[PDB]
């Protein structure tokens, strides 16, 4: 019971296996089950401007009647220059991630502007903004969607681009939530077997495991491929799914449980 | 290879265990720490103990994921570290908290000679999941930094002599042999605890600068100013760097 | 009139006895009239894990629908813990006030995850948290009950121990903003003439006045000595109830009128 | 007896009521101060002044509470803090926040000679009931500071030579006497009006270190100099705390 | 079209005319278009307290039913205490901006405090305070009305007292954020030909442009002179109206329609 | 006149466009800044360059107002500063917040040779309008704060050699005459592109201290070096504050 892990707890290292298993078996608690977490692309769709905002601003709007939302920003173009520049200077991956969550904000405060008519504020900790989840009236916030690891970001293998950025920080927030959905909104229909901008037969991919992407080696840079193995390792969101917000009608269709776009599954 | 952003630092992460033992391990630690202060330019992290784990234990009985007790644990370390900064105040040093140490350590370590923050990175709501115990503590906080900054050195102070093949205050206390020298390779393949986070062996196989990482034992004054001029006094981890 | 008074501020000392008897005249505006101010204990309660916190969310829950309430926390065992640590150092009661706050805040962190998905947010500012309170799906927020002194908490005679810690943190609060019940929910039934852990023959008290328990000298640490003294001096709220929270309803109960517990009267 | 976190400072508090009299009061005051800075390292308070007697007159027509005017006189002392500060700019003095006292003053002190912070104490919404008119104020928020501190003197700056047994600006003037010494206890047996807050004669009778304060007046140059030298220039207060 | 505009941002300066030519083609977003800004006069009104004060807060109560409110406090003598002080020390503009802001916001927190148990809190980003302005049971916030350019002033011609104050600090925000009304609430009738507290035959004037203002050389400090500049250049509110918050019921009727007060037009 | 708090600083406004270049650019701009940390007290400022255009392509696209813009641009600012003040930590130098440059500067500058800050000023929403593009920018929050200190110099370092008659990089490159001296009542009256803020000028003319302004090239190595010494290697701006 609770006792042997509390006898654990104080006696033994945290690197211990058996603390490691007795502390697997405690409750799991979902701390905003009814919400959804949305990603908007920041180069696939912020980037884009009015053509590509104003109609999604509409479908986040009438679709808050009836989901609640959390909507974190990408951060696009505007970070990638930030990263040619500082990457060339030999700066390491930590300084990176602090100019990328810069780019992120501005997304989130631009969002957030569109929105604040309509009474969505631009927050802060989305996940425990419990006042605007909760009311009728609200029911989304936006967020800006980089993680907070800063000067502690842990670095690729090669290279200084920091390898957890806004996909990874929306899903994070989405698993430690317990939300009930994760939809990445971005520029393409969804995953395939070739990259849809270069090849010319590349096949379109409806569902797929986490596991068998991996084993058919996708050059699909869709997802930063380090949440593919956090969504492996999630308690909480097990598949997450891509849409083009790019098409009108899109976000409504997938929040109402449409097979729109690609579903990826942990297992 | 990314530039060395303060090459003369020398970062040292204390246990949160070594500071649970009171006035009797804090008083010659603080004493030992006032004489390295002319020798070194220091950041002093310091780690979460005890408390961390009557907060994890409260925590996982309520049911909370691991992102809501990564913070949890991590005010143990900050509370560790306010009280340590306290103990050298009249030398001139302080706590800083952790947007201060990620943009403006340098114009810190100008004014004064050392200071004193939570070893604990900032993964809070954003910790990984897998575990129901948050992986990124203390050891990875300070190794994630001290390589960030380029750091001539990052020796961890704990109330062991360093690593062995099993836990010295475990059930298997007689078959525990002394490692005086290990890397994070070899460790990562083993099973059984160890006194630094697994994470940390994950983070030194994809480090950029720090070659080695020194554990030392806190409870035995002399050591950690041996280790600081890079005598042979613990545990050596080799991190995998391969130098010149 | 205000005239007198306007005068007084002007020329006179604010410790001139004639100002201090004019600035008593001045009006007195209630903040937060329909409020109620609730202590949930940090050792007594939140300290026990699932088995207290749980049934006690779920009367928070119901409760908010009838009542205003302001929900502190207390800090407990873990601050016990630092408090023994810091005082072996000789470090002053500045110096533990600061981290006495540090658990209150981890208390307050952990009871707020637990009722965010029911729309209760953890704030800063309780007394000015408009909006949740005017809000009949909100009704209630979670805050720290540390008062915010830190290094310029005023000691106690001897020791380094802070004397004004949860207890009077979460009065003065009640205090300042005028509310209309204070009710501090421990793990004890109320006040007993003697140590009801210690003594076999110790009689409960429904009702006592601070001058009773003073010339009774009582040795009961159910309420922190100094939050007596405040009491004594208030304004406002010139009694508090003393419940036990681990009794199913108890809080419902005190909320609904109920004479559960001990009343502490100020005069 | 808890130890001392800062022995070498000086902690020396501005009345508002000096700052009140504007560039014929600052300028020699700053003047006197700029002197002082190669000789100690100094914590410079400020008082509130007249604009907090402003803004409880508006208070307390509104019926606000003492907690909700307790911030707002708090705010006084704060800016009469940055109008000095920004007089000793050029010799790299600035102001710091509650927070950057309360936790990293040591570092501060250690960058520059002295700093300018608010001498009121952060007591804010939670300030004592009791009177309408916060008790806590800048004596107060200053002797908690130096006594936990340890510091080595607190020095208190006033518009008047020191306590009179009345007001020496009062309808009582012709029977206030000069008090060249006296007790917190002897002043806090007595009714009449002082300089200094009654809350800090309370706080004085359960200090653990400063021994004595003085009561100075400002707007005679050279006496600020002379008391920090520890010279009887105007009146000691003994706070009760016996010497080894 | 935006192709140009485009173009001309990557390669032109900022100050090339072609380019500003085509950044005023842009589209025209109003953020908070259904709000009004209303200024409460600092030395007008709240300095006189509670005869003052207690009459417009009932007024904010009644009138934030049907009018979505952002109301911003001015700072008055405190502020001009603190300006002759600083000026006769010599400190520059920049600073006394500083201490001006903390006049305007003790005034706020007065006023949010009294405002405090009808839900309206006091904000820092009034413009996009979404959530209070969203809600029927709120529709109202309180802000301090200083700018934020803090030692970034910019100062007037002579003198060293910033230009730029709290008149200028609502109007800018009502002018950013788009929104329908600005009031202003004094302590005058409106804009007289002459002082009304100097002269004897000065004149009431209902309505006045900008320009006439200037052509007529008014010695009327009841609007700070810098605001009238800005009303010239402003894109969404191109009127204000000043009136007297002493006479009961003035700001219901101005929120009515009534042409209560002056009328200063941009053109 | 008004006082002058910090006469001994020198402010340095480094062009966004400058940092756009990359490491061709910004490493030899940073071995001249590290050869001038011992020669001067130095508060550098950095512009924001290329990517503030982006987002205004972006932010106009949606309609956004002007004041929605500023804050935008100015984290362009902010994140230069972040870069340059990263290449210097080795040497003390880090970036400091604008509340820390508005009230702190003066302890920050006893710590250390030099910090880096954002030029931007914090107009943010409450930016004046007029123009869909924010009028405020680097140039200007670099001259108000140089002439808010009484700064010794304020020097700007762009891509071009100085201010021609004409856009030296735009369509009318040939008829683009070099100005080596010019006044800020001169430019005022001048249609046409200048390589600094039409703000600027309008703030020169109601300038209380600062009677000139370089603008030199920061591509040529050296040129900063000289100008700091008052050497004429740019344009010169006269802003019409006359001397004793
Ligand atoms: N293989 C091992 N070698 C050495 N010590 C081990 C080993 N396995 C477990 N331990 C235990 O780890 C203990 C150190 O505890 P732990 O590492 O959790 O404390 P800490 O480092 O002070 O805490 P924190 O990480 O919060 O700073 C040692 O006292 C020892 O009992
Ligand atoms: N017994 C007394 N002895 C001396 N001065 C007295 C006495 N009683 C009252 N006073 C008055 O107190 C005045 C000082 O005012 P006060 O102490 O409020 O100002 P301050 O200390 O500058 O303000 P603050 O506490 O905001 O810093 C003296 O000028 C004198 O008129
Ligand atoms: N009259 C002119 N003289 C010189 N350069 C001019 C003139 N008119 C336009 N320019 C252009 O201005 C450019 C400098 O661009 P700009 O001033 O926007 O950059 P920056 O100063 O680095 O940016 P920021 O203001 O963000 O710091 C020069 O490269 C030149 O092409
Ligand atoms: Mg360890
Ligand atoms: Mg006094
Ligand atoms: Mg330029
Ligand atoms: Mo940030
Ligand atoms: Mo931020
Ligand atoms: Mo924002
Ligand atoms: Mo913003
Ligand atoms: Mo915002
Ligand atoms: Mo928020
Ligand atoms: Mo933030
Ligand atoms: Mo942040
Ligand atoms: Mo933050
Ligand atoms: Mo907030
Ligand atoms: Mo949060
Ligand atoms: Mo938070
Ligand atoms: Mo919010
Ligand atoms: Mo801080
Ligand atoms: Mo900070
Ligand atoms: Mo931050
Ligand atoms: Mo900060
Ligand atoms: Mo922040
Ligand atoms: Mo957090
Ligand atoms: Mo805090
Ligand atoms: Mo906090
Ligand atoms: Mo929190
Ligand atoms: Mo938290
Ligand atoms: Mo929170
Ligand atoms: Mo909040
Ligand atoms: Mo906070
Ligand atoms: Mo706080
Ligand atoms: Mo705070
Ligand atoms: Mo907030
Ligand atoms: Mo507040
Ligand atoms: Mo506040
Ligand atoms: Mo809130
Ligand atoms: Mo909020
Ligand atoms: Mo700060
Ligand atoms: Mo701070
Ligand atoms: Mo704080
Ligand atoms: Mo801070
Ligand atoms: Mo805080
Ligand atoms: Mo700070
Ligand atoms: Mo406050
Ligand atoms: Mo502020
Ligand atoms: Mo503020
Ligand atoms: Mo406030
Ligand atoms: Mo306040
Ligand atoms: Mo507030
Ligand atoms: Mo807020
Ligand atoms: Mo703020
Ligand atoms: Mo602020
Ligand atoms: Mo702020
Ligand atoms: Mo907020
Ligand atoms: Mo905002
Ligand atoms: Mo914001
Ligand atoms: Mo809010
Ligand atoms: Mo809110
Ligand atoms: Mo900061
Ligand atoms: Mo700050
Ligand atoms: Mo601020
Ligand atoms: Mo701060
Ligand atoms: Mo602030
Ligand atoms: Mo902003």
């Amino acid at each position: 019971s609770t006792a042997e892990l509390e006898e654990l707890l104080m006696q033994r290292s945290l690197t211990d296996p058996q603390l490691q298993a007795a502390a697997a078996a405690a409750a799991d608690f979902r701390i905003l089950p009814d919400a959804t977490v949305i990603k908007i692309g920041g180069q696939s769709v912020i980037d884009r401007g009015r053509a590509a905002v104003y109609p999604l601003v509409d479908e986040i709007v009438a679709a808050r009647k009836n989901h609640k939302l959390l909507i974190g920003t990408g951060a696009g173009t505007r970070a990638r220059h930030l990263y040619s520049i500082a990457a060339g200077l030999g700066l390491p991956a930590g300084v990176l991630a602090q100019l990328g969550s810069s780019v992120a904000d501005q997304n989130a405060a631009m969002l957030g502007q569109l929105l604040a008519k309509h009474g969505i504020p631009v927050v802060g900790g989305a996940g425990l903004s419990a006042v605007p989840l909760s009311l009728a009236e609200v029911n989304a916030v936006v967020f800006s969607g980089m993680p907070p690891y800063k000067l502690w970001m842990r670095p690729a293998a090669e290279g200084v681009i920091p390898p957890y950025r806004t996909d990874a920080g929306c899903f994070l927030l989405a698993e430690q939530f317990g939300c009930k959905q994760m939809i990445f909104v971005k520029d393409e229909d969804g995953l395939y077997t070739a990259n849809p901008k270069t090849s010319k037969d590349a096949t379109f991919i409806p569902r797929i495991s986490v596991d068998e992407m991996k084993a058919k080696g996708l050059h699909d840079s869709i997802l930063e491929f380090p949440v593919l193995d956090l969504l492996q390792s999630a308690q909480h969101v097990r598949e997450v799914q891509v849409v083009n917000g790019l098409v009108p009608g899109n976000l409504t269709r997938a929040l109402a449980g449409e097979h729109v776009g690609t579903i990826i599954t942990a297992s | 290879r990314p530039i060395r952003l303060l090459p003369w630092l020398q970062v040292v992460k204390i246990g949160g265990r070594v500071m649970d033992r009171g006035a009797d391990a804090i008083l010659p630690l603080v004493e030992e720490l006032r004489k390295l202060l002319p020798e070194h330019r220091l950041l002093i992290l310091t780690g979460a103990g005890v408390r961390a784990r009557h907060v994890f234990s409260v925590g996982l009985d309520l049911g909370l994921p691991v992102g809501s007790l990564a913070p949890l644990a991590a005010s143990e370390a900050g509370q560790n570290g306010h009280i340590l900064a306290a103990m050298l105040a009249s030398e001139g040093v302080s706590y800083v908290e952790h947007p201060t140490v990620a943009d403006q350590l340098a114009i810190h370590l100008s004014a004064t000679r050392a200071v004193v923050g939570s070893a604990f990175p900032p993964y809070h709501h954003h910790e990984f999941p897998g575990s129901r115990i948050p992986p990124h503590r203390a050891d990875t906080g300070a190794f994630l930094l001290a390589d960030a900054f380029g750091a001539a050195g990052l020796t961890i102070v704990e109330n062991v002599d360093g690593i062995y093949t099993a836990d010295p205050n475990g059930p298997d206390r007689g078959q525990a042999r002394f490692l005086p020298e290990t890397s994070a390779t070899d460790l990562a393949k083993s099973e059984g605890p160890l006194p630094v986070d697994r994470a940390l062996l994950d983070v030194m196989a994809t480090a950029r600068h720090i070659e080695r990482v020194q554990v030392v034992n806190g409870l035995v004054p002399g050591r950690l100013t041996a280790a600081l001029r890079g005598e042979h006094v613990g545990t050596l981890i080799r991190t995998g760097v391969r130098p010149a």
